[PDB]
RNA sequence: CGCGACCUCAGAUCAGACGUGGCGACCCGCUGAAUUUAAGCAUAUUAGUCAGCGGAGGAGAAGAAACUAACCAGGAUUCCCUCAGUAACGGCGAGUGAACAGGGAAGAGCCCAGCGCCGAAUCCCCGCCCCGCGGCGGGGCGCGGGACAUGUGGCGUACGG
RNA sequence: UAGCGGCCCCCGGCGCGCCGGGCCCGGGUCUUCCCGGAGUCGGGUUGCUUGGGAAUGCAGCCCAAAGCGGGUGGUAAACU
RNA sequence: AAAGCAUCGCGAAGGCCCGCGGCGGGUGUUGACGCGAUGUGAUUUCUGCCCAGUGCUCUGAAUGUCAAAGUGAAGAAAUU
């Protein structure tokens, strides 16, 4: 589920990623924290790819 | 069936209550048994106080009882730290310790810190070895003064400060108590919607 | 140390590494008997945090329990009552399958004391638990003051009286507004106190 | 109501089969190396009556391939076999009455009996007296064979399924009118407790859906749904049609 | 491979942990001999292998392990499945060898998940 | 081929131990009705009660906050008085129904895993001798055995260390 | 029967009295380091339960965590 | 009841039935000349018309209805 969420975040479907993670992890507050840290690893991957 | 004027009553007697009825015929026997245990414990622990270790002053919570104080479970770690008593040592010398309690205000902390210090002066400490005393109370102090202190140790009493009569000033006569309460309630009730509106106009103007 | 990593790895149960290990283990456990003594704890980290020690007198038993609810065992689904009590399916047991697993291990080994149990795998029909058992008469157990408590007779069949971690979870114990049902020690204790008519001598 | 007669039968009890004097399980020889790659010879030592069964059974003795020991096998007797006759079982056995061959090696139109439903099940199809199966076609690519069963159904089976060449002995048994209730009594006394049969309309409502009435009558359609619960599923279960079957059988 | 592992065990044999009986000999001898002269001689504890996954894991994290050898047949494999990656991250060389029982024989035990060199 | 190590298993009338069954007033874990009330009756009530099953002890269970509160705050559990037939639940019908504060009885606090450091510093069994000595053991010894690095023990646990 | 009545025998805790023995540092200040229990919490849904009422507790199934996090704050939800 | 007659289901991953449960058990040491379910009631001679109703059964290209899960859209989210 963390992989599909990252796929949605990569197409910039942030709303869809949040609605997906909420169904999987449960609460809205747990969903934001998860989505946020998955954004960081995607951002981390972009930096590594650039370098 | 109701008859004429009466109260509508709903007695809670629809279960097998007769099977669970606690009678109190052993109440005199229970009181005797508790008394003998108290006396037996006091003889065993003499000359230590019969009631038990000293308890702190605490203020009862809620608006119904915050005007009264009572005995707490035990002295907080901050109170013992200020008084200079190690938390492990406090139990042996008859001081109750409650690590859960936290001191929100300094008035309560100083009240119990003073209580601990005044207790420490009143304490007579027998040496572990009667022949050899190190830092214990004086032989004379132990020989005569030591006796079992009955009743709570340093009972916690509600102290009321007397306020002498005085001339009423002009300001006090002009103070509107009713309007101060009525406006204070409205200020608290409308504080948020006022912060919203005042903020809302801020970006409206800017 | 190593245990912290094993603890973190076991939290990643849908990772590729752990998905493989759980599946291959669950297949293996499905090929054994319902009650089977394990040579050693499958999860050394989880075992020792639950009370296990690598010393003689501690044993592990793997228990397999069927998953699902509790069908009402009435003949032909007839309950002979009012419609409120006509339910036969969609009924749930009051205790957990982990509690049932401890009860099975405890009943089989009546000479041992159930300490705790932990999950090790599941499939559609079975859940696998590893119960830590202690032999209360081994000298390594009786001569250790930290474990001398389990040797006392009051701790006989803790799993059958709801005193293990898994067992006590179903009792409704706890502190606070939520756990008012069991003020006094148990739901039965609270009910007795609240339904007992206190008739004093002077009324 | 109470539990109806059809529902009591499943509990076993008085409805269990009478197997005291039955001679054994009439089955083919267990498949092994010899009957996979060549053939094995056996001799018919006796042809015996099995109580409750209209078909005779044949005691056939084969040598054991791996141990010095004789193996006795109880076969369904193909009509025409006689005591002292050698019968051969295997892939390389010849097409003779009483021989056992895989249906793959049989030519199309072969008449067989005691045919395996699955490869190695030792014979399940066309075992009653006077019944047989016909080999229709083969599919050498898929290793499959089409057969026609006594009911008229056509079934696709593996070509490794073995069968006995010929028809089951004892045919024509149903031609004789039983005539007497006593002959029917003796017939089922060797089978199971299923006779005589009381009509449901002659019972009371408590014990059959058709019971009751001031006249004897079903009162409800006899045709009943396939999903009807046990205790209700009586009469014509899932009938596609009812009435004198006029013309030919369809599908 | 076979010849490297044989070479690895040849060096690791020189740093096998003292048996309890061997340690007792060392002690009585050290206690009695140092009693005659000056007892206070801590000197240097000689280098020795470090065994156990917990002991090795801390050594890797502190970068105190010069070489880590892990058995390939640890079960459950969770006990060491992180170890090759951890050694790579801290930049300490690690080798997987055949047989936890082979490692256990070094430390006079039945098995051993891993051993580590710190000093030689 | 074989010889070894480990792992996972198995057998024994193997050496030494342990469980079973009873009683069941009170206690713990399950399961669990209907009579009855509702002037009928199905939710409700009876009732988480009777019956059924399992497990204990002289008590049991509970228990040192993932607590209560919203105050100038209290401070493990259990029991009593009160809260209170109340807040609340309810064909909002019949009926049902706690808690917190307050006053008392009693009062007691703690230990691991983890995280680290200490040369496994730890434990069980066996043999011998010396002493208290109905087996309770203390120590000494043994190039005795085993457990144990898939982690024993000392220190340390949210009050910090 | 009464009696801080007598005598005899047995049993147990305490009180001081060599030993068989073991065991033996603590507190404060400062700097630095360390710090936590997962198919669990939580979410959905089902059934039971509760005074707990847009769900008090329990269990099944499915989903399935985090670490300035997590739980609670008696009306569902977002923000603070 | 009965022989006789007729109808119905089923080729075993099956029909019919049992069972709280184990894909446990009966038929079944069985296999359509068999098992299971009904009606009628030996033989003789016949068994007409009705498929509108109610059953049962077949069919599912496709329209009309049709739950949970899922998918979409709006919303801060619940939710719609
Ligand atoms: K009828
Ligand atoms: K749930
Ligand atoms: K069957
Ligand atoms: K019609
Ligand atoms: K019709
Ligand atoms: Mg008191
Ligand atoms: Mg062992
Ligand atoms: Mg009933
Ligand atoms: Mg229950
Ligand atoms: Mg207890
Ligand atoms: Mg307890
Ligand atoms: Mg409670
Ligand atoms: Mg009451
Ligand atoms: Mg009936
Ligand atoms: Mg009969
Ligand atoms: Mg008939
Ligand atoms: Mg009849
Ligand atoms: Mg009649
Ligand atoms: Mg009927
Ligand atoms: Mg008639
Ligand atoms: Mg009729
Ligand atoms: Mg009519
Ligand atoms: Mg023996
Ligand atoms: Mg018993
Ligand atoms: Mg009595
Ligand atoms: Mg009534
Ligand atoms: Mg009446
Ligand atoms: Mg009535
Ligand atoms: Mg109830
Ligand atoms: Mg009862
Ligand atoms: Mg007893
Ligand atoms: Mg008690
Ligand atoms: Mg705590
Ligand atoms: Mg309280
Ligand atoms: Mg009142
Ligand atoms: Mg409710
Ligand atoms: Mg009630
Ligand atoms: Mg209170
Ligand atoms: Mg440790
Ligand atoms: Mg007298
Ligand atoms: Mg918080
Ligand atoms: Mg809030
Ligand atoms: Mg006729
Ligand atoms: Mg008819
Ligand atoms: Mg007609
Ligand atoms: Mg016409």
């Amino acid at each position: 589920y963390e992989r599909r969420a990252m796929e949605l975040l990569k197409v910039s479907k942030d709303k869809r990623a949040l609605k997906f993670i909420k169904k999987r992890v449960g609460t809205h507050i747990r969903a934001k924290r998860k989505r946020e840290e998955l954004s960081n690893v995607l951002a981390a991957m972009r930096k590594a790819a650039a370098k | 069936a109701p008859s004429r004027n009466g109260m509508v009553l709903k007695p809670h007697f629809h279960k097998d209550w007769q099977r669970r009825v606690a009678t109190w015929f052993n109440q005199p026997a229970r009181k005797i048994r508790r008394r003998k245990a108290r006396q037996a414990k006091a003889r065993r622990i003499a000359p230590r106080p019969a009631s038990g270790p000293i308890r702190p002053i605490v203020r009862c919570p809620t608006v119904r009882y915050h005007t009264k104080v009572r005995a707490g479970r035990g002295f907080s770690l901050e109170e013992l730290r200020v008084a200079g008593i190690h938390k492990k040592v406090a139990r042996t010398i008859g001081i109750s310790v409650d690590p859960r309690r936290r001191n929100k205000s300094t008035e309560s902390l100083q009240a119990n810190v003073q209580r601990l210090k005044e207790y420490r002066s009143k304490l007579i400490l027998f040496p572990r070895k009667p022949s050899a005393p190190k830092k214990g109370d004086s032989s004379a102090e132990e020989l005569k003064l030591a006796t079992q202190l009955t009743g709570p140790v340093m009972p916690v009493r509600n102290v009321y400060k007397k306020e002498k009569a005085r001339v009423i000033t002009e300001e006090e006569k002009n103070f509107k108590a009713f309007a101060s309460l009525r406006m204070a309630r409205a200020n608290a009730r409308l504080f948020g919607i006022r912060a919203k509106r005042a903020k809302e106009a801020a970006e409206q103007d800017v | 140390g190593a245990y912290k990593y094993i603890q973190e790895l076991w939290r990643k149960k849908q990772s590729d590494v752990m998905r493989f290990l759980l599946r291959v283990r669950c297949w293996q456990y499905r090929q054994l008997s319902a009650l089977h003594r394990a040579p050693r704890p499958t999860r050394p980290d989880k075992a020792r945090r639950l009370g296990y020690k690598a010393k003689q007198g501690y044993v592990i038993y793997r228990i397999r329990v069927r998953r699902g609810g509790r069908k009402r065992p009435v003949p032909k689904g007839a309950t002979y009552g009012k419609p409120v009590h006509h339910g036969v399916n969609q009924l749930k047991f009051a205790r957990s399958l982990q509690s049932v697993a401890e009860e099975r291990a405890g009943r089989h080994c009546g000479a041992l004391r159930v300490l705790n149990s932990y999950w090790v795998g599941e499939d559609s029909t079975y859940k696998f638990f590893e119960v830590i058992l202690i032999d209360p008469f081994h000298k390594a157990i009786r001569r250790n003051p930290d474990t001398q408590w389990i040797t006392k007779p009051v701790h006989k069949h803790r799993e059958m009286r709801g005193l293990t971690s898994a067992g006590r979870k179903s009792r409704g114990l706890g502190k606070g507004h939520k756990f008012h049902h069991t003020i006094g020690g148990s739901r039965r204790a609270a009910w007795r106190r609240r339904n007992t008519l206190q008739l004093h001598r002077y009324r | 109501g109470r539990v109806i007669r059809g529902q009591r039968k499943g509990a076993g009890s008085v409805f269990r089969a009478h197997v005291k004097h039955r001679k054994g399980a009439a089955r083919l020889r267990a498949v092994d190396f010899a009957e996979r790659h060549g053939y094995i010879k056996g001799i018919v030592k006796d042809i015996i009556h099995d109580p409750g069964r209209g078909a005779p059974l044949a005691k056939v003795v084969f040598r054991d391939p791996y141990r010095f020991k004789k193996r006795t096998e109880l076969f369904i007797a193909a009509e025409g076999i006689h005591t002292g006759q050698f019968v051969y079982c295997g892939k390389k056995a010849q097409l003779n009455i009483g021989n056992v061959l895989p249906v793959g090696t049989m030519p199309e139109g072969t008449i067989v009996c005691c045919l395996e439903e699955k490869p190695g099940d030792r014979g399940k199809l066309a075992r009653a007296s006077g019944n047989y199966a016909t080999v229709i076609s083969h599919n050498p690519e898929t290793k499959k064979t089409r057969v026609k069963l006594p009911s008229g159904s056509k079934k696709v089976i593996s070509s490794a399924n073995r069968a006995v060449v010929g028809v089951v002995a004892g045919g024509g048994r149903i031609d004789k009118p039983i005539l007497k209730a006593g002959r029917a009594y003796h017939k089922y006394k060797a089978k199971r407790n299923c006779w005589p049969r009381v009509r449901g309309v002659a019972m009371n409502p408590v014990e059959h859906p058709f019971g009751g009435g001031n006249h004897q009558h079903i009162g409800k359609p006899s045709t009943i749904r396939r999903d009807a619960p046990a205790g209700r599923k009586v009469g014509l279960i899932a009938a596609r049609r009812t009435g004198r079957l006029r013309g030919t059988k369809t599908v | 491979d076979r010849q490297t592992a044989t070479q690895l065990l040849k060096l690791a044999h020189k740093y096998r942990p003292e048996t309890k009986q061997e340690k007792k000999q060392r002690l009585l001898a050290r206690a009695e001999k140092k009693a005659a002269g000056k007892g206070d001689v801590p000197t240097k504890r000689p280098p020795v292998l470090r065994a156990g996954v917990n002991t090795v894991t801390t050594l890797v994290e502190n970068k105190k392990a010069q070489l880590v050898v892990i058995a390939h047949d640890v079960d459950p494999i969770e006990l060491v499945v992180f170890l090759p990656a951890l050694c790579r991250k801290m930049g300490v060389p690690y080798c997987i060898i055949k047989g936890k029982a082979r490692l256990g024989r070094l430390v006079h035990r039945k098995t051993c998940t891993t051993v580590a060199f710190t000093q030689v």
